[PDB]
């Protein structure tokens, strides 16, 4: 996880989910592709 | 079964507040007819104990019963023991019913008579002005003409039609 | 000096207090401060709130019909605003003129 | 209170301006003789 | 009312007793009727200086409940006055910690910040459940309507109220709803 | 079953004995609300 | 500003003031226009006379009537 | 004082800010949401 | 916390100031006033 | 609708689809031209989240929202009754909609907070320990944006922010 | 059926115009409260050998015991009970005037 303002996707396999009040995206490919709504 | 305005039961579908229906004005008129000739038989039959009245006087409103005392402040220009008449009667009040002026009632309807009792002047009044630093200081007194008058009458007429 | 300024702030309080002692009595008959002074005055009915305060206190009576007579007048007011000019005025809604 | 709802009736916005309520006369001698105008 | 001077004064300066039941109503607006009361401004001889205050009885205080995520977000501060004694609770922690501390705290900041103020309190009785005293049972006079009317839930509601309400839209027969 | 006086009291034996007062101010016309002392000139 | 509400009789606030509509008038009332109300003085019974000169009465409506009674109208 | 033009967006005047506030753009709004009729 | 630099309503940082709706009905209701000045000056 | 039974006969799993009894809109809309089922009853605006008998209609068994290609609604007010359905459970007013529990489940007892106007799930929100100065409050969001436009009988607008 | 406010609790008001319409009567009948709503007044409330004499129960309490008891009582605060000193006291006026 990397705080971000804007969060990208970085290959199809990211994808955006909702959770704790924030955004975030997951990725199960490329796990430093996960990031943390800032 | 469906108007073109209906709308479903909800929460929002209708106000909050219930629904009043106000009387048929010609069948009111009737029934305030009745409730007055009931009132005014109650004057003619003399079944009122202790009247009480709200009179304007000296651009201030006193709500008076016989043998009452108001101190107006200022002098009236009558001597003492002079018998007056206060024209201006907002409201009539008895223990089963009450007359209310719009805003004024008729001098026919109510009479309220008062007496001059004294005539002096209030007690001293200080008026004092300072501000800090400015060597600005002032005083001045000043008493109050005051005219002292008793209630001595409150009477009412049949004259409610 | 307290002794002056302080005629300004009795005229405040006792107002204040009339204010207050006029919505307590408001209440006890569900209506609030604003719609029976509003609605008196509708009525010709210039009652200050002095006396308004005194007769709360030591006339109940005649404060409940008051309080009858601003609710009565509040009430002709939504039926006229609701309606579309069809309805005449309300018993209570005429104006005494006077010239 | 009630200021606009006068002046739409033709009335004075204040209740202490033109009208009986105030330049009628206050008072007057009880056996009936009217009182001096008064000042205001 | 041609009572004597003495029971004339007794009547029109005597404290009432209210009893206000708190379930499912929000703490605020309990507090604004109690704090009305407590002060006397319930009443046309009302005076600060008259002590014309009367008693408030709150029940079920423990089933107040609070709008939007309160519960979680409002936090109640204090300070034993201690170096580090700065603590500060979310109302969900409080109420079960304390069941009247709520209630309490919205009726105590109501109040005018005078020396009054503590008499009031005083005035206060708060419960948690519906179990009042015998006593203070006893002399209760009259109970206030509950300021929030509480919606029903959709297993309360009658068939005739369910089959008044109309069907909206026709599904789909061949849907797995 | 009618109510003829009622009257205040910080007990009910001070209550009672009260209502029975203004029982008796109703009965000999001495209720505080009685038509005033006329003092008028007599016609 | 100051000095034209002066020149206009305006020193007074909510106190009626009577001026000529005309174009040397109108050019200080534009000056001020944001500080005061301007209304039209309406005549419905005509000029006062000198029997009535005692008896007028301007209305919040801007009519200045020539009879003032304090009566209530019969009608 | 500062300058008429500056790098922050500058405080108004509060009689200034009453003015914005009054004459704000209000869009035309239909009787009848045009998606509710045919 | 929560301080204003310097004075609250001078300077380069100020306390904000929030237009409540009550003043914005003044503002329009004074409007109204100017804007039937206008009229009457026209004539 | 349909239904889908599952039985295990002899080693053997059968899977078959039954149709059962589908409810039927009510005859005579109010107003037939109204595209969507909240407008053609002349509900727009005029509905909250304790109106459950309006919200039922347009939920699952376990409390999910449906499609709105399958319930006709248009967006605006699809995302309405969503929103009015997370509040409704979150009230308490859905207790026939709990979410389907596996069989050996049962929930550990949680404390009990009555709660209305939720807008978020209590689990995401954080406590506000610094409120802020009166021109920078912190607000404690209530009820809904989205209902922001619904019929006002007061004077007073809904306050969304407390 | 209409009225204005409900006329079960402190009288029956009835409202008025004349006929020329500038007065209003307003007829207030007191309401008395019905026999059925109330209750009834509670008045209710050995072989010894030796006259039953008075027993004195009134055992002197302490300042801080008797201070609780007594805002326990009344329902106040403990602050009202204490002495003043003799500046207070002494310019607390003794004979008041009395209006009525
Ligand atoms: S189309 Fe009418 S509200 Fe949706
Ligand atoms: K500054
Ligand atoms: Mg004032
Ligand atoms: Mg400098
Ligand atoms: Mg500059
Ligand atoms: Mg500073
Ligand atoms: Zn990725």
């Amino acid at each position: 996880f990397k705080n971000k303002t804007v969060l990208k996707k970085r290959c199809k396999d990211c994808y955006l989910v909702k959770r704790r009040g924030r955004w975030y995206v997951y990725c199960k490919t490329h796990p430093r592709h996960k990031q943390r709504q800032m | 079964s469906y108007l073109p305005g209906y709308v479903p039961k909800t929460s929002l579908s209708s106000p909050p507040w219930p629904e009043v229906v106000l009387p048929d004005p010609v069948e009111e008129t009737r029934h305030h007819a009745e409730v007055v000739k009931k009132v005014n038989e109650m004057i003619v039959t003399g079944q009122y104990g202790r009247l009480f009245a709200v009179v304007h006087f000296a651009s201030r409103q006193w709500k008076v019963t016989s043998e009452d005392l108001i101190l107006i402040g200022n002098e009236l220009d009558l001597a003492c023991g002079e018998r007056i008449r206060l024209e201006k009667v907002l409201l009539v009040g008895a223990d089963n019913f009450t007359l209310l002026g719009k805003p004024l009632l008729g001098k026919d309807l109510v009479r309220v008579e008062a007496t001059v009792i004294e005539k002096t002047e209030s007690w001293p009044r200080i008026i004092m002005r300072f501000r800090k630093r400015k060597n600005f200081k002032k005083k001045r007194i000043v008493t109050t003409p005051q005219t002292v008058l008793r209630i001595n009458s409150i009477e009412i007429a049949p004259c409610l039609l | 000096v307290k002794c002056t300024k302080a005629r300004y702030l009795k005229k405040k309080n006792m107002r204040t207090l009339w204010i207050n002692r006029i919505t307590a009595a408001s209440q006890e008959h569900g209506l609030k401060y604003p719609a029976l002074i509003g609605n008196l005055v509708k009525c010709q009915v210039e009652l200050n709130r002095k006396v308004l305060a005194d007769l709360a206190i030591y006339e109940p009576k005649t404060f409940k019909s008051l309080a009858a007579l601003a609710s009565r007048r509040r009430h002709e007011g939504f039926a006229a605003a609701l309606g579309d000019g069809k309805e005449p005025e309300g018993i209570f809604s005429r104006v005494v003129q006077y010239h | 209170a009630g200021g606009q709802w006068r002046l739409q009736q033709g009335l004075a916005a204040n209740p202490s301006g033109y009208g009986p309520l105030t330049e009628l006369p206050d008072w007057s001698y009880a056996d009936g003789r009217p009182a001096p105008p008064m000042k205001g | 009312s041609s009572f004597s001077r003495a029971p004339q004064q007794w009547a029109t300066f005597a404290r009432i007793w209210y009893l206000l039941d708190g379930k499912m109503q929000p703490p605020g607006k309990l507090a604004a009727m109690a704090s009305i009361r407590l002060q006397g401004l319930h009443k046309p001889v009302y005076h600060a200086l008259s002590d014309c205050g009367d008693h408030v009885v709150i029940m079920n205080t423990r089933h107040i409940a609070f709008s939007g995520n309160k519960w979680e977000q409002k936090v109640y501060s204090s300070h034993t006055g201690y170096p580090g004694g700065f603590r500060q609770v979310t109302a969900a922690q409080l109420h079960l910690r304390d069941p009247v501390a709520i209630v309490k705290l919205a009726i105590y900041g109501m109040l005018p910040k005078n020396l009054h103020r503590r008499t009031m309190m005083e005035r206060l009785h708060l419960f948690p459940d519906e179990y009042i005293p015998e006593d203070i049972l006893k002399n209760l006079v009259e109970e206030l309507p509950q300021p929030r009317k509480i919606p029903k839930r959709l297993d309360e509601y009658t068939q005739e109220e369910i089959d008044a309400f109309p069907r909206l839209w026709t599904p789909p027969e061949d849907y797995r709803l | 079953k009618k109510l003829i006086a009622e009257g205040p009291g910080e007990t009910v034996l001070v209550a009672e004995e009260e209502a029975a007062r203004v029982a008796l101010r109703k009965l000999y016309g001495f209720t505080e609300n009685r038509r005033p002392w006329n003092y008028s000139k007599p016609k | 500003e100051k000095d034209i509400i002066k020149m206009l009789g305006l020193e007074k606030a909510h106190t009626p003031q009577v001026h000529k509509n005309i174009p040397s008038v109108n050019a200080k009332l534009k000056v001020v226009k944001h500080l005061i109300r301007i209304k039209p003085l309406k005549l419905p019974q005509g000029l006062p006379a000198e029997e009535n000169m005692s008896n007028t009465c301007l209305k919040s409506t801007g009519e200045l009537v020539v009879q003032w009674h304090l009566k209530p109208v019969e009608q | 004082g500062s300058k008429a033009v500056t790098r922050h967006r500058r405080v108004m005047h509060f009689q200034r800010q009453k003015l914005m506030a009054v004459t704000e753009y209000i869009p035309p709004k239909p009787a009848i949401h045009p998606s509710c009729l045919p | 916390r929560g301080r204003i630099p310097g004075r609250q309503w001078i300077g380069k940082h100020r306390r904000p100031r929030f237009v409540s709706l009550r003043a914005k009905q003044n503002m329009i209701r004074r409007l109204e006033i100017e804007a039937e000045n206008h009229y009457w000056l026209s004539m | 609708f349909r239904e889908v039974v599952e039985t295990q006969e002899g080693k053997t799993t059968i899977i078959e689809g039954r149709i059962t009894a589908t409810p039927k809109e009510s005859p005579n809309p109010p107003n037939p031209s109204g595209q969507c089922p909240i407008c053609r009853w002349n509900l727009k605006h005029k509905y909250n989240y304790d109106d459950v008998l309006l919200l039922s209609q347009f939920i699952r068994p376990h409390g999910g929202m449906l499609p709105r290609k399958i319930t006709g609604l248009c967006q605006e007010e699809h995302r309405k009754i969503e929103e009015c359905v997370k509040m409704a459970h979150r009230a308490g007013l859905l207790p026939n909609h709990r979410p389907r529990l596996p069989e050996g489940v049962v929930p550990k007892s949680k404390p009990q907070l009555n709660r209305y106007l939720t807008r978020w799930a209590p689990g995401s929100v954080k406590p506000i320990y610094k409120k802020g100065p009166r021109w920078n409050r912190v607000r404690m969001p209530v009820g809904s944006p989205l209902l922001r436009d619904n019929v006002c009988y007061s004077r007073t607008p809904w306050k969304l922010y407390h | 059926t209409y009225s204005p406010l409900p006329d079960d609790y402190n009288c029956n008001v009835e409202l008025a115009l004349t006929s020329d319409g500038r007065t209003i009567v307003c007829y207030h009948p007191s309401v008395d409260i019905p026999y059925e709503h109330t209750k009834p007044i509670p008045r209710p409330d050995h072989d010894q050998v030796l006259k039953t004499r008075l027993e004195e129960k009134v055992e002197h309490l302490e300042e801080g015991p008797m201070i609780e008891q007594l805002s326990k009582m009344f329902f106040t605060t403990k602050h009202r009970w204490y002495p003043h000193g003799r500046y207070h006291r002494c310019r607390k006026n003794l004979n008041p005037p009395k209006d009525r």
